[PDB]
């Protein structure tokens, strides 16, 4: 029906092979003919040339799939079948489902008749579904001369601050999401993947209570450094944060997680790990643009590749996706339509891990 | 085994069973002028509903219209389309129906044309081709 | 059995013998009709004379195949059985392939039995049984003189103007065309295919205001060039310039965004950039031949491999999917079927990005 009145336009045009192999290919045809009709429909106009019934009757009669398909007894029945060759679309966006009926039926009738296997190796049948069933304006940016520059964070943006090794990327997180939770009720969350989230809790408490030189990373202090404790956790608990170190993740987590963490938290920013671990690196950034557009809050995912936009490239994709790429040598925010883009580095103390603007 | 045009005539008895301001222009376009022997009176029962003003739907209309015209107009409602219609799908069925007659104009006169075949005439019987081949070129 | 379809079109043209009598001969016809038909179909050209079935109905009734063809029924029923008139060549080829069959039978069958006959001669039998087989119009450019010595840019064209990695094909589309959309009203649907549009909007504005060479990527601009940027800012975003940058796909990104806008903006050009990493080539290159057929307007398609036809003749259809194939070495010509063979020169700078006139 949705097929029993299709091929006419390819004679009436007849060069209507472009909206066919448009959203489709030669396989979306169960009926033993239409498939190798369309395969005989491609390589013919793959010259060439363009198209006409006869040129179709050629390679079918050649592959003698006119002894194997039937004959001309359909040509007149399909030349005379379409009562208007403007459906077309259509009909390739309504006959999709007709063969899309079984995209996840092949990949499901499998596992069902394949309980009769993993028993054995059990667990593993998770990742076959993952790859066969599956497929201040503003809530503040970072610095005040960086919140009179670009302006944000605003409604829906994929961000990547491609952070250097050797120099640092530790205190940048201790100065993009350290005070934004502890002032207004657009709360946050912290993704610290490869390391346990708890080693990262010697970084911002030792940078909010200014206590990291006696020292706060190894036991009993001398009867002194129990001084400026009243500023570390004394603001970082009256906000709302979920720090993280859950397995070598894909990205459909923060899709099912962020369908019940937009409804679990308060949300102002969503601080995800650097863009060079999550997997196989380029795919992650592409589906990180939409993430700022779901929970209705801009989402962050840094990087560990000069530093310019062609080093996150020697390990990724990014450009067509992320449309504001800041950096760390110098926050080379050299991307947007809003207006402001500049050359700015900041001073450092490293006895407290402190950033400085002027 | 329904041919090409039989459905382009149906590109009306379903586009005006569900939208009647997509049926007023048919009065202007396909009077008609209609093709099939029972598909003229169907139109004659379409435009006459536009005057009284009641609840117009796919199946409320097809009962006016007593018997026979239902295992026919109901089977004209067991169809697979929608109500998103173009300006060059509205300028398409303009030829379709009313001109299927002109496909006929290469049949009944061929009976005459082919009867000039039996008398071995190919002097003048080999001219009606131009009043055929280059008649379809409009 | 293409013959049936091969003989009944010299009526529709009717001079569908212009290539048909510039191709094969009557022998290819097995049946004693078609031969002596085409044999007496090859006596017209002596003047000559010209083309009509009646000039053959006084020709196959003169040399009596009147009682030796298929009768009157079979004569007109050739005008009545061939539709697609633009073939001919073609078309007539499959018969020569049915005759390629014939090119082998009464050659091999001779020899296969020659072990029971020329027994005897052999060296004679050899070298013989082997030597048998030995056979303005004219959509704009900005520098008006460039829709002239070629003549557009017109409806249904695969205007390819290619070059090496980042030479001409990179920014050539940001030059000529910004005088068809910004200057005259024949709008576009663009695709950035060497970068995202964030970098393909940062390459064309360089031409206007003598800007981007100090540069903008690192810093900003000087006092008088802001009062020259404000004289270059409003001919892109404001303008009917609507690029698309979507990553690794086949071709569907065009048509998924270039069908709804057929009725809205107007569509005067469709734009394409680089080729060799959008995931062979012709199933992506013919996806633009029947597109300018359906949407109906001039189109630009910048491919990659000199560029001569020969070096892009193996990495793309190009010669066939496009008669027109200009280059970027100067805009080197190769194959034009629209205007006179006048060549041109405009000098290129390589910094501010401008092909300034002679």
């Amino acid at each position: 029906e949705a097929e029993q009145a299709v091929l006419g336009a390819v004679f009436l045009d007849p060069a209507a092979l472009v909206p066919a192999s448009e959203i489709l290919i030669p396989e979306d045809f169960y009926r033993a003919a239409h498939q190798k009709i369309f395969h005989a429909m491609l390589r013919v106009a793959d010259r060439g040339e363009p198209v006409d019934l006869v040129t179709v009757t050629a390679e079918l009669a050649a592959s003698e799939q006119l002894e194997e398909i039937g004959g001309v007894s359909y040509l007149s029945e399909l030349a005379d079948a379409v009562p208007t060759a403007a459906n077309v679309e259509y009909y390739a966006r309504i006959v999709e489902e007709k063969s899309v009926l079984r995209r996840l039926i092949r990949t499901a009738t499998s596992i069902a008749q394949d309980g009769y296997t993993r028993e054995d190796e059990i667990d593993v049948l998770l990742d076959e579904a993952d790859r066969k069933i599956m497929e201040i304006t503003g809530i503040p940016t970072g610095f005040t001369e960086l919140d009179r520059m670009t302006s944000g964070f605003q409604r829906s943006d994929l961000i990547i601050v491609a952070a250097r090794p050797s120099v640092g990327k530790t205190a940048f997180a201790l100065n993009i999401a350290q005070n934004v939770a502890t002032k207004t009720n657009e709360n946050v969350a912290i993704f610290s993947l490869e390391m346990s989230a708890q080693q990262l809790v010697m970084r911002m408490l030792c940078a909010e209570g200014n206590i990291n030189a006696q020292n706060l990373r190894t036991g009993k202090l001398t009867p002194e450094d129990w001084g400026k404790l009243t500023m570390a956790m004394g603001s970082l608990s009256n906000a709302g944060i979920y720090i993280d170190d859950t397995p070598s993740i894909r990205v459909s987590d923060i899709r099912a997680k962020c369908r019940r963490l937009k409804q679990e938290s308060g949300l102002g920013m969503i601080v995800i790990d650097y863009l060079q671990l999550i997997q196989e690196v380029s795919e992650i950034s592409r589906s990180l643009k939409a993430l700022a557009r779901e929970l209705e809050v801009p989402v962050i995912a840094l990087s560990q590749l000069r530093p310019m936009m062609s080093d996150i490239r020697e390990s990724g994709s990014i450009e067509q996706d992320a449309d504001i790429v800041a950096f760390l040598y110098e926050i080379i925010i050299a991307k947007q339509r809003n207006g402001p883009v500049g050359t700015v580095q900041l001073a450092f103390i490293k006895e407290y891990n402190k950033f400085v603007n002027l | 085994l329904l041919p090409a045009f039989q459905n382009a005539e149906r590109l009306l008895l379903a586009h005006m069973m569900r939208s009647r301001d997509v049926a007023l222009v048919v009065q202007e376009r396909i009077g008609g002028r209609f093709n099939i022997e029972e598909h003229r009176a169907l139109a004659a029962y379409i435009y006459a509903f536009y005057e009284e003003g009641h609840e117009a739907d796919p199946g409320a209309l097809i009962s006016r219209i007593p018997g026979e015209l239902q295992p026919l107009a109901s089977e004209l409602s067991l169809l697979l389309i929608a109500d998103d219609v173009s300006e060059q799908e509205l300028e398409d069925y303009i030829r379709h129906v009313l001109n299927r007659p002109k496909w006929l104009m290469l049949k009944v006169k061929e009976q005459e044309k082919t009867e000039a075949e039996r008398r071995k005439d190919f002097l003048t019987a080999a001219r009606i081709a131009k009043e055929m081949i280059e008649m379809k070129k409009m």
